[PDB]
């Protein structure tokens, strides 16, 4: 033991390096609300990682004939003028690799979550260009998020971009963390072209809020996989700014090299805010909602790395899933409609609904998977193909239930259909589901089984049937896993099994079901 | 009863249209702000 | 003599060059990037001069890892985009760069993107309808072949899916050639409009200019006049028929708002560039047909924040002989294409141009969507039921022609799986006659949605 | 070593140092003025380096008065606050100065106000239960240890009465004690709040600090720092819970909106400071729970125009973990701790942190309680006889229920004497689930007024 | 604020005094006026910080 701890210092003793080359030293001749100027620096480069004598660092954006605007990076309270400025010779950039899986970092690789420091294979910069046209491929294979309503009406495919927004309190972060806790059974394959590594990149959350995700990630084995850009709402404005750039970094070099990657980053509405706040300290004019002009080129310039990649580079993908904190439902603001814009899609999570007792509170007709049903296996498709559209149509109706003595016969079996599948796709917190089980699940309501059963049972309906089958007719599983289309052996076995339970089942009212 | 119910639809859909257009004034109230303060700001940064 | 970089701004560079050797506006200027890991070489386009030599540039490339006192030698011309049959069939960027094979197009006849509009002399209105097979469309705004078009909408309105269905309507079986740029869009429907086209067998009659999201705002604004370069090589060198479509042209002026807000210009009204109309105008005057050659455009327009009134697409309107506004209201009833009847309108809806028949029917819808327009509020809080009789009839068409104007697209196809219909014109004027007249005011609502006929909708009557 | 006072433009002062010895951002700077009307020792925050060895300033203290080229001492630390038990039962402002005993704590223990939030790996990964004490808070506004719980309020709705109440009880159930920092208190309402808590006695338990409005922004912007600095001294070093309220928080918003109009920084959003969640982010997130010691935190929030989706509000609301709202309509009734059991909310109200059963009585508790609005309005039109027999039997139970919420609270003590009532968690929860369910209906409704506890219930009841 | 002066000195003295300001957005309207002609930043509605 003690052997281990002498060897890594004395090889670090003999490695050291009596380097003595040449530095740039420029001088801060102004430096306030995190902006620096650095006068000398003759031959920096524009966003290039200027490093403080505090041990912070910065980022030149303008490179003035006098001197260097740098936008710094953290505690700017420890900056003043005269301080030495050194270069580093490396443009906007971040260390990764896969030493960063399980480790919290703040937005520029340093760790925070208090373990030893990274072994970065190399380093990435921030601003590299994203795969162009001919460098990608449709996304031909899902991510299965673990939630009913999204794997079933609105899929996430990978090297899909698909907004989840809604307003405060209104149940995203859960979608994300349940999402990045559900790949631990691909994980755990072992096979890189199955497993999903992932990144959840803080934007402004509270402290204790990205401690609860970590938490739930290491109860759940996720920070095996699981990498946290931490930019807590204390940190100042640049880090805000460039967390998601560096999330994308370290996902993007893992997507290069033919792995595949879920990149979270909660939320891109706390980046602009950060970058309204850099942008309008170095005195660029305001646009809308006093924010810059460029702020689409922000958050187009993030998302756009986000891609699946073609087999003549790896077959990797990023599948990113901005989190965009609405303000009173307004979808049709600044922010929310630019990052509907960049993105493939958009889980709208309503809080009429949280509050109502919806959960997910998906709101359906609005949300809506551009790129989905390609990335969706077969059995979810036949299964859940017109789900949306019914879901839909039931929430248009009940408007007009709400207040009519009576209904049609067809309008009254459309309101029971949707009330059960509305209670169907409702699911408790960090309780994802395999696509099987969400496939059986979205059957059992969508071909109308579930129409004998009073709505107020559907939930434990579902929930115990999926256990009944869970260990007595397993095949039906097995079966959706191995071929992943519901053949119709497999259905009728369904049916049959759905119908000897039904009739073992007592609603809540004494009644059954059958 | 079909006036109870009816004007307690109306009711809730004047109650939904009041939030609906307290949002919407909000939100213009918000811009005239930010576009105020842009004019000025603007006027200022020329001198 | 080569120049030295004095000064950088994001993806603005400014360059200082000796005494006699300024380089003129629209020069395309060469620096170089050598940090390893972006190294490359960094095309400038020079967009002022400031005095003492200084000329200021605009970025094509990003502005990563360029150093202050690095050469940038002048091309002595503008950025030159390769035209020609060869351009048929192949992707590539702003700069003329092939994508698809990179060293394709360097041997070809390459043309200054920077090129004055064609004399008024030469111009002349087209009003020949360019029948499409869309219901809304062909009753109410009635396309022009030859003419610009334009379909605005916010975010998530149908934009792109109606422009690859009007690709499907009028490219797959369009005499002449193609071309789509790219102007801030995604990457993802880059790739797939690509594949599309490939297996249509379109690509071999379409020229793809890309200039997306990813990049910086001088290829972002330079990139939909490097497509116009070639679309204007086959309008008047080839004199082929001509299709341009533009997806999206609203990032062409965020991109000129960017890159004004880094110029040092003063912020216009809501923070555009004060040369919005100017540079609007100077690109869209471009995309006009001339006496004996068309050019059809289809340009997608982002309405941002959804607010119509926002100075790009209130500057983007006057320049257009069809205008389709697709509304979020329209979206959210699951009326696609997502067509605001009212709003929309085209310069040949005119008796003389489309018919008697036409227009009659066209205006009688107009008024009677018009007239729910003007009954939404007691729609809001009362109801139908508390209307006049006139009026609630009047409602009762009104649903009923604003669902039937719904079409299930053939791009739908990929969202909904339903094959897609082409209802030709003289069936579309019929129905809608019928309709106004009052002769379907029986069938449900329901039986109007996305159906796409009279005989479809017979059919799905009969199956409700 | 000394500076100069070189501009002078209201509270901003700019001062200039020698080459090496300019002062770090926010170091607090002694300047004088001696005029014998306006005779103070101006303190100034350095705010920004304007370069030449130039700070500009952010006077802490009107500067009526003050001379160019007037020497200004840095004392090298940022504005420092006394910490330690001599703060209890005082009142300071923002600098540190005491205010009923001037002198006093000169030779205290001094932190900067400025200081990092708990590490990261020091956090608290679970949110757990505040255990009040309060029926209706334990109940259905369940407060989370070391969040932050909004309390809004108004005249006569006896925000203060809660106040004195949660000092009492974080001071006589938790051992902790309590700040109180009056971010713009009115002088007026600053002077009351002090009688007041040296009547009921928990002066003692209790550091007041106030930034009076009177006072220049910059006051008002650091008093909640220097309170969040005395709480945090009292719980990082005495192992103490801690309880800091904060009236208002809106006003700490708006005084760094104002000092960033000062200083020239470009308005944001709706004329906030461009740094607004970075300014609140910095505040709040002080207000954590670490190594088992919490600071407890009640902010009452000014929703400017009612309007939750301005700025101010949109990010105090991303912190707040729980909201109290006070109303006329409940406490009119007799109902104290006042709190509106509908418009108040928690965020740890869920079944996954608070026990199931806890969640089941206190969404059956809302259920009850909502009806009995919906009730309210055919109660006051038509009459109570116009319900039916299950409306009837439901508002005889909301009734009930509401006039349970109710508590003879230990602030109460000074006026009826009779010692305040800590009700055990599970203890509440039992007395609500049998309340619910109907069994203490045949009591008569001014049986559960002001009682704490269910064996309280029925040894008053046995008084009837 | 003169009127301010004039109360206070009957108000310190021991008198009660009852202060009427027709209208302080017109004293608001001039300090605006007044930091504008000296070049004062303005935020919202124009006004000084
Ligand atoms: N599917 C769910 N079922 C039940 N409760 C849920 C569900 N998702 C979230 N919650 C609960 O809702 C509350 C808020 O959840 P969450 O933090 O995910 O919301 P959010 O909108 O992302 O929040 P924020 O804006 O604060 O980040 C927590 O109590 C969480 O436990
Ligand atoms: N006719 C249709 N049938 C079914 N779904 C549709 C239809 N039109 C649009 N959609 C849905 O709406 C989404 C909107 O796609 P589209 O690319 O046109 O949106 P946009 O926001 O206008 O585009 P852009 O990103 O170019 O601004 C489609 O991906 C699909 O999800
Ligand atoms: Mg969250
Ligand atoms: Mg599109």
């Amino acid at each position: 033991s003690a052997a281990d701890i002498e060897g890594a210092i004395e090889d670090y003793v003999s490695s050291f390096s009596a380097d003595t080359e040449r530095e740039e030293i420029g001088t801060v001749i102004d430096a306030g609300d995190g902006i620096a100027h650095v006068e000398g620096l003759p031959s920096v480069m524009t966003q290039e990682l200027l490093e403080f004598p505090g041990g912070v660092l910065g980022v030149a954006l303008n490179l003035d004939e006098h001197s260097v605007g740098a936008v710094i990076l953290g505690e700017f309270e420890k900056i003043e003028e005269g301080q030495q400025v050194k270069r580093t010779g490396e443009v906007l950039s971040v260390p990764v690799g896969d030493a960063f899986l399980g480790r919290v970092v703040n937005p520029l690789g340093q760790p925070i979550d208090g373990q030893g420091d990274i072994a970065a294979e190399t380093r990435r910069a921030l601003e590299l260009q994203a795969p162009s046209v001919v460098q990608r491929q449709s996304v031909s294979e899902p991510l299965q998020t673990g939630i009913k309503a999204i794997d079933a009406m609105t899929p996430i495919g990978r090297g899909q971009r698909q907004l989840i927004i809604g307003d405060r309190k209104t149940g995203k972060t859960a979608v994300c963390v349940d999402t990045i806790l559900n790949q631990r059974e691909a994980w755990l394959t072992g096979d890189p072209k199955q497993q999903v590594r992932c990144v959840y990149v803080a934007i402004g959350q509270k402290g204790t809020t990205i401690a609860s995700v970590k938490r739930a990630l290491e109860e759940g084995g996720a920070m095996e996989y699981t990498t946290i850009v931490a930019a807590p709402a204390s940190d100042a404005a640049g880090f805000k700014w460039l967390a998601p750039y560096t999330g994308s970094a370290i996902g993007q070099h893992w997507m290069y090299n033919g792995k595949h990657v879920l990149i979270v980053f909660d939320d891109l509405s706390k980046q602009a805010d950060a970058y309204r706040a850099i942008s309008l300290l170095l005195r660029r004019p305001p646009g809308r909602e006093a924010f810059p002009g460029d702020v689409f080129y922000l958050h187009s310039r993030l998302l756009e790395r986000c891609a699946k990649l073609s087999d003549e580079l790896g077959g990797g993908s990023m599948t990113g899933l901005p989190i965009i904190e609405t303000k009173a439902n307004d979808i049709s603001a600044f922010i929310p409609t630019n990052v509907i814009s960049i993105t493939d899609g958009q889980c709208f999570l309503e809080s009429d609904l949280f509050n109502q007792g919806v959960r997910p509170a998906i709101n359906v007709g609005v949300s809506v998977s551009r790129v989905g049903g390609a990335a969706q296996i077969k059995a979810m498709k036949e299964v859940a193909g017109s789900l949306r559209l019914d879901l839909s149509q039931y929430r248009e109706l009940e408007a007009f239930a709400a207040f009519a003595s009576d209904l049609d016969a067809a309008s009254k079996a459309q309101l029971d259909r949707g009330a059960r599948l509305v209670e169907l796709l409702k699911q408790p917190q960090y309780s994802p589901l395999a696509v099987e089980e969400q496939v059986v699940a979205i059957f059992l309501g969508t071909q109308g089984h579930l129409d004998s059963v009073p709505v107020e049972d559907v939930q434990r309906f579902e929930s115990e049937l999926l256990e009944h089958v869970k260990a007595s007719h397993s095949d039906i599983f097995d079966g959706i896993r191995e071929t992943k289309k519901l053949s119709e052996e497999a259905e009728e076995k369904l049916v049959s099994v759905i119908n000897e339970f039904k009739k073992g089942f007592q609603a809540s009212d004494g009644s059954s079901v059958v | 009863a079909s006036r109870r119910r009816a004007m307690k639809s109306a009711t809730d859909n004047a109650d939904d249209l009041i939030k609906a257009l307290t949002l919407a004034a909000n939100r213009e109230r918000q811009a005239q702000i930010t576009q105020e303060i842009s004019e000025i700001v603007g006027g200022a940064n020329a001198l | 003599t080569a120049g030295r970089v004095v000064r950088i701004t994001g993806p603005v560079v400014d360059v200082e060059f000796p005494r006699g050797s300024v380089p003129e506006l629209f020069n395309a200027l060469h620096a170089e990037i050598t940090f390893g890991a972006l190294a490359k070489t960094l095309t400038l386009e020079v967009a002022q001069h400031l005095g003492d030599s200084l000329v200021r540039c605009i970025s094509m490339q990003p502005t990563d890892g360029l150093v202050r006192g690095v050469e940038v030698t002048d091309t002595g011309a503008s950025i030159s985009v390769p035209v020609g049959d060869g351009v048929k069939g192949h992707v590539f960027n702003a700069l003329g760069d092939c994508l698809d094979d990179p060293g394709y197009g360097k041997d070809f006849e390459h043309w200054s993107i920077h090129r004055k509009p064609p004399a008024f002399s030469d111009l002349e209105p087209r009003t020949e309808m360019l029948e499409t097979g869309l219901k809304v469309v062909d009753l109410l705004t009635p396309y022009v072949r030859g003419g610009k078009i334009a379909l605005f909408g916010g975010a998530g309105v149908g934009k792109t899916v109606l422009i690859q269905e009007m690709i499907n309507r009028i490219a797959r079986n369009f005499g002449g050639t193609s071309v789509f740029a790219g102007v801030g869009e995604r990457t993802r429907e880059g790739n797939d409009l690509w594949v599309e086209l490939a297996d249509a067998n379109v690509l071999k009659d379409t020229a793809l200019v890309f200039g997306q999201m990813d990049e910086p705002p001088g290829t972002r604004m330079r990139v939909a006049l490097s497509a116009l370069t070639m679309a204007e090589f086959f309008r008047d060198e080839q004199g082929q028929d001509v299709l341009l479509f533009i997806d999206n042209i609203f990032r062409f002026t965020q991109a000129g708002s960017e890159v004004s807000t880094l110029l040092g210009r003063m912020p216009s009204a809501v923070g555009y560039q004060p040369t919005l109309a100017d540079e609007m105008g100077e690109l869209q005057e471009r995309i006009t047909s001339t006496r004996g050659r068309s050019i059809t455009s289809m340009q997608a327009v982002y309405v941002p924040a959804d607010d119509y009134t926002d100075p790009a697409p209130a500057t983007t309107f006057a320049h257009l002989d069809a205008t389709t506004e697709l509304s979020r209201a329209v979206f959210s009833k699951g009326i696609f294409p997502a067509v605001d009847p009212l709003a929309s309108s085209s310069t040949i809806l005119d008796p003389a141009i489309v018919g008697d028949e036409h227009y009659r029917v066209a205006q009688e819808v107009i008024r009677i969507l018009q007239r729910y327009k003007d009954l939404q509020d007691i729609i809001a809080i009362l109801g139908i039921d508390e209307l006049s009789e006139e009026d609630k009839q009047l409602v009762n068409r009104a649903r009923r022609i604003e669902r039937f104007l719904s079409q299930n697209m053939m791009a739908a196809e990929q969202f909904t799986g339903q094959p897609g219909s082409t209802v030709p014109l003289k069936e579309t004027i019929e129905a809608f006659d019928k309709l106004t007249k009052g002769e379907f005011d029986h069938l449900p609502e329901q039986a109007f949605f996305l159906i796409g006929g009279l005989d479809d909708l017979a059919k799905k009557a009969e199956s409700l």
